[PDB]
RNA sequence: GUCCGACUUUAUGUCGCGCACUGGUUUUCAACCGGAUCUUUCCUUCUGGCUAACCUGUACUCCUUGUGGGUGCAGGCGAACC
């Protein structure tokens, strides 16, 4: 049942993940009866330093909240199946271009479709189980931008090792180096 | 600290939290929030009353946080929006109350002064709403249609 | 506009030097001549299908457009077949390196093909003189309503 | 101070306040240059060796001078945990 | 003074200051899960409740209007959450 | 009411610099302050500074090194020609060996020398040196 | 490369500012403006042109075997231009 949960099936890696998903459908009582109707949008790979890798599943985002309901169970099962791989559940959002003055009008690009907002939602979804409590931006002596994220000290244990995963994956999405924070 | 009509410089207000999303401990459903909002509106309570009651009685912090949209917009989409925005209507109610007091007892002059202040505020707000076009462009507030809108 | 039966006053308004033959065995409406004014401006459909005469219509009459093109806002409509357009602009006074709000009022002549309300913004064109003060014809009402598009609100 | 051929034409490049990098004026009869004695292993003050500091008149006037020096006494490791960079 | 870390105020100093003047404008209030002495149900109340909050179960008004927090009704039990 | 947040930012900077402080809390923190401070910092009057999210208008806290002497804003952002640049440089900057008039350009926020080498000029914002 | 001076009636070498004019600049370099580009990132975009251009690939290689370069026309490269 791999075929109809990707909407198109190149990049055989997804198939294994889909097979993984199939192998986790079979846990019927708690991880099914809703888990079937969750289409994908071309899960991708990210190189991770230290020998690991990060696989980013791209939800079409009509019902992202369903993922964010199942997420802890599904992510832990996927981690168990794939050794030395860190799975993340990213929303994919359609970025729209700038309303450049010379380009013809395209009916009011909504702010939810804009670079800053989409990257913010990317960061929010990158670490789901723990919520972001604050945001900081720094610029070193040279003049390059770095961003710091005040995570909740409570509940952090749903990560406990995935900080480099988030760092590297978001770097490869945009390129801006990031460091995360743990408060007292 | 502005306080157009009094040199008072206070800053009494509320600082809503940083978390745009809902609190993690909330168990109510956003939809059920919507139906209770609409039913209280049917009872007639203004969206400020709606917000204060939902904050006092239930885990409703900000209906914008929970339902993803704001109370007046919920009412407008559901077709329960009042013809006159609540703040304006309260201004008319206060102005007509002061007018009745003034006509009742003539010599009170600070009453007249506060009435002038209130009429200034109400003209100002009506101008704003006409620019945003919530009100009809011919909507005018003087004395008698004022009393009719009091009803 | 000319407002309900252009054939109104003591003389006949025939579109000059155009003849519709009664002898014709078709009984067609009329030979309603027109022309494309140029400058990449589209003549409105009501200019072709319309029933007015308006010798001063740049689209159906005898007047011709050339020269300056202005973009203003309609401020006065009360006079017949003609419009008064406000033009607000800035004037650089150099002694203070500052700018000065100024406004002029240019009359113009609107063809019946155009509907104009107070507050509209209008692309107007210079023409052969029409009257003592009129030297322009309206060519394009850009904002027919603009913000008056919607008139109600029923979700 | 650098000419064309590359020579020093300014006369006595003056110091800056170690507490606020402000210069020390010629007749700034409020600044003070502290010399802190170096300490060897066994607790003898080595003569001729020292850490130098310069506090400008302005910082002394505001009364913050001691505070600033505490900072330095921490940053150069001449003194232990007196000052809190976060307060 | 003259050198701080405005990024990292002391938490004691942080709550020491007034809200609207902290690093992030945070609210002082909170939400209490209060149970009436009669009914064991749990009713949520905003700490500085304005209206006379009533349990929908029974007419057992739990918190009375006040300038600050609403005053409880001497029999209820509150839980911080 | 507050009118030009950049003026308030630079006024806080000058006040806290003159007193000899090292950090400044800029309250309103709009785009123009951020660009202004990156220009500043790449020139070196400022060290490693910081932005803060607030869900509303954010905030800035900026580290100093005492390197600065005075900043300031020309609040009515005057239209400057490519020629009139020398006029402002003479009337504001201490000496052309240094100093920087900061103006917004078709390229963006930019000090006067960058403007002259890019051969562009726009509206003037402030002056730092 | 050209060669300027101590060097003086005049030439070579030596030694001089470390080149008085012509030159590569992936020896790094540094700027200092650019331009095209890929990033869920359009530059009015079409409607035909004209195809300027080869993804064409067709008859096939003219060339040491090697796409260095050619006689060459149906889909189809459009800013190189109308
Ligand atoms: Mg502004
Ligand atoms: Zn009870």
């Amino acid at each position: 049942p791999q075929a109809k949960i990707l909407s198109q099936a190149p990049t055989e890696l997804e198939l294994q993940v889909a097979q993984a998903f199939i192998d986790l459908e079979n846990n019927s009582p708690e991880l099914k009866a809703d888990l079937r109707a969750l289409q994908f949008k071309s899960i991708r790979e990210i190189e991770v330093a230290g020998g690991k890798k990060a696989l980013a599943v791209f939800v079409p985002v009509p019902s992202l909240a369903a993922y964010h309901k199942v997420q802890i169970k599904l992510t832990r099962e996927l981690e168990k199946k794939f050794q030395d791989r860190h799975v993340i559940f990213l929303a994919e959002r359609r970025i729209l271009p700038k309303p450049s003055r010379k380009s013809r009008q395209t009916q009011k690009r909504p702010r939810s479709r804009t670079l800053t907002a989409v990257h913010d939602k990317i960061l929010e979804d990158l670490v789901f189980p723990t919520e972001i409590v604050g945001k900081r931006v720094r610029y070193l002596v040279g003049g390059n931008k770095i961003q710091k994220i005040l995570l909740n000290s409570k509940d952090v244990q749903h990560i406990d090792n995935k900080l480099e995963s988030f760092q590297a994956v978001y770097n490869k999405l945009t390129g801006k180096q990031i460091v995360f924070e743990i408060p007292s | 600290m502005g306080r157009m009509h009094s040199k008072g410089k206070g800053m009494s207000s509320s600082a809503i939290p940083y978390s745009r999303n809902a609190p993690a401990w909330f168990k109510g459903s956003s939809d059920g929030v919507v139906e209770q909002i609409i039913k209280y509106a049917r009872k007639g309570l203004t969206p400020s009353q709606i917000g204060v009651l939902l904050r006092d009685a239930h885990g409703v912090t900000q209906a914008k946080v929970i339902t993803g949209n704001k109370i007046l917009r919920i009412l407008k989409s559901n077709g329960l929006a009042p013809e006159i925005p609540e703040d304006l209507y309260f201004l008319i109610k206060k102005a007509v109350s002061v007018r009745k007091h003034l006509e009742r007892n003539r010599k009170d002059k600070d009453a007249k002064f506060r009435l002038i202040l209130i009429e200034s505020r109400i003209h100002r707000l009506a101008r704003y709403y006409r620019t945003v076009s919530v009100l009809p462009p011919n909507w005018k507030y003087e004395s008698a249609t004022a009393s009719a809108l009091v009803n | 506009s000319t407002e309900l039966t252009v054939q109104s006053e003591r003389a006949f308004q025939k579109q000059p030097h155009i003849f519709t033959n009664p002898k014709a065995k078709a009984n067609r409406k009329t030979k309603r001549w027109y022309k494309n004014v140029g400058l990449g401006f589209k003549t409105p459909k009501t200019a072709i299908e319309g029933s007015y005469i308006d010798k001063k219509c740049p689209f159906t009459g005898l007047v011709s457009i050339r020269g300056k093109i202005l973009t203003g806002t309609v401020v006065s409509t009360r006079m017949h077949r003609t419009i008064v357009i406000r033009r607000d602009y800035l004037h650089y006074v150099p002694k203070y390196n500052r700018y000065e709000k100024r406004h002029k009022n240019v009359p113009a002549h609107v063809s019946p093909a155009f509907r104009v309300q107070v507050g509209d913004i209008v692309t107007v064109g210079q023409c052969r003189p029409i009257s003592k003060t009129v030297r322009f014809n309206v060519l394009k009402v850009a904002s027919a309503t603009g913000k008056a598009n919607k008139q109600f609100a029923k979700f | 101070m650098e000419n064309d051929k590359g020579q020093l034409v300014e006369l006595y490049v003056p110091r800056k306040c170690s507490a606020t990098n402000r210069i020390i004026k010629a007749k700034d009869h409020s600044s003070v240059q502290i010399n802190i004695a170096q300490v060897d292993e066994e607790g003898r003050a080595i003569p001729g060796e020292y850490v130098t500091y310069a506090l400008s008149g302005y910082i002394r006037a505001r009364g913050e001078a001691d505070d600033s020096l505490n900072r330095l006494a921490q940053q150069d490791g001449l003194l232990k945990n007196v000052w809190s960079y976060s307060r | 003074v003259l050198v701080q870390d405005l990024l990292h105020p002391t938490a004691a100093s942080e709550a020491r200051k007034h809200k609207l003047k902290t690093l992030v404008q945070s609210p002082r209030s909170h939400f209490l899960d209060v149970k009436c002495p009669g009914c064991l149900n749990i009713t949520t109340v905003f700490s500085h409740a304005q209206t006379a909050v009533t349990c929908e179960s029974c007419s057992t008004v739990l918190c009375t209007p006040t300038g600050g927090k609403a005053k409880l009704s001497e029999g209820t039990s509150f839980r911080r959450k | 009411t507050r009118t030009s947040v950049l003026a308030d930012a630079l006024n806080a900077i000058n006040n806290a610099e003159k007193t000899g402080k090292r950090q400044v809390l800029i309250r309103p923190s709009s785009k123009v302050i951020i660009k202004f401070l990156q220009v500043m910092q790449k020139h070196g009057y400022i060290g490693e500074f910081e932005y803060i999210d607030d869900h509303r208008s954010g905030k800035i806290v900026v580290q100093l090194n005492g390197r600065l002497n005075k900043c300031g804003v020309i609040s009515p952002r005057f239209n400057v020609k490519i020629a009139d640049v020398e006029k402002w440089t003479a009337n504001l900057l201490p000496a052309r060996q240094f100093g920087y008039v900061i103006l917004t350009t078709s390229a963006g926020i930019m000090d006067h020398e960058e403007a002259h080498r890019k051969h562009v000029s726009g509206k003037i914002l402030g002056f730092v040196y």
